[PDB]
């Protein structure tokens, strides 16, 4: 439901998402990374539709995170897109890119792509 | 890298 | 660098990306489609590396837009993923995921990538 | 759609 | 295993996947559709690493299936890129890419990206 | 059409691609890395739509290299998705996923995706 | 589209 | 990777 979206997601590699559903589309939170630890913790901010159709469509959203926190920097950032299905199983499911910055001639394999499914579980 | 699973 | 990567931005459609970088890694900005009066104005967040590398390297980041605002709402958001690259002649290379809300049915064709390539016109 | 050129 | 990939495979929307894979690395087949149905068959032609590493990794491999057959034309072609696991539960996991054919105009939407995983069940 | 594929082609790396369309809708070809001498050809096996649309729409195809050949193999594999644009300057404009075979663990960074533009050279 | 399910 | 352009 609208925001069913707010909440503490899981994804299959074991990485939480914490994020707040504003009324207006804006999407704000943590994502932390492997082993849950202190500041394993970035910052992630996106956009979602807070008006999504009136048929039994899902919610499209998505949310970056630039991989750089006061402990790290990995030089990279990812984008993941999706939408998210509310009910008594919810989930988010997404498609990524992550870019990493690099010099001209290691363009051409600066950007991976995959897939994450996020659950409340 | 962060994104990835453990080092476990 | 903050600086660099704020000021307005054009790519090869036509479409217009107004960003402002914050020192804390934040991007906050509009994007406009390309051409089509003043209310296709939507609003974009994002977020970038705020200490990239020394060397020749670009800058990661990448942003989102929700396709709704007060005029329109198409049920759909797209993510930009790429990296700025400075020098007289800055450009913003990316790549970008649109996903539109579907049924669980036609989920399977939900999302379609692309690339982009944006030039810096404005500070 | 507002992410592609302007129309016909 | 090497020859392991030879089979009748299924993905999660119900799609059947025929392939031989030859020794030297070719992939060759036939890739049917929704309902199996008469020719809901497309011919599919692919390649593999026939000499993957002998480090428990996967094996490398890719297809190219255009939705074009006796009975109908749909005016695209699609590729999946991934890799094969064999064992008790042998999968082949990808993330696809789908092109239609356009006008320049359209040429901005043309593809449609997503992921499958196959199993023999 | 098969003839307007057919012939030799490279992209914005320098890369070569030969390819011969069958009027079957088969492609099979050589692709060649960036200069590098000769040793450095991989085989490719596609497929296209040998009846495409009367209209100015592209022709959809897609083809397949396995980077594994006689002197080399770097365990993976690169799917090229596009559309053949003919014409006086024909072009086949690409995105692409390369897959490299990685343990279960490194399974999540195993696919890149790019895009490549191919400029018609030789019939 | 053949890639998808069944329109059922 | 010989996908990639020629070395430095």
């Amino acid at each position: 439901a609208e925001a069913g979206i707010t909440g503490t997601w899981y994804n299959q590699l074991g990485s939480t998402f914490i994020v707040t559903a504003g009324a207006d589309g804006a999407l704000t939170g943590t994502y932390e990374s492997a082993v849950g630890n202190a500041e394993s913790r970035y910052v992630l901010t996106g956009r979602y539709d807070s008006a999504p159709a009136t048929d039994g469509s899902g919610t499209a959203l998505g949310w970056t995170v630039a991989w750089k926190n006061n402990y790290r920097n990995a030089h990279s950032a990812t984008t993941w897109s999706g939408q998210y299905v509310g009910g008594a199983e919810a989930r988010i499911n997404t498609q990524w890119l992550l870019t990493s910055g690099t010099t001209e001639a290691n363009a051409w394999k600066s950007t991976l792509v995959g897939h994450d499914t996020f659950t409340k579980v | 890298h962060p994104q990835g699973p453990p080092c476990k």
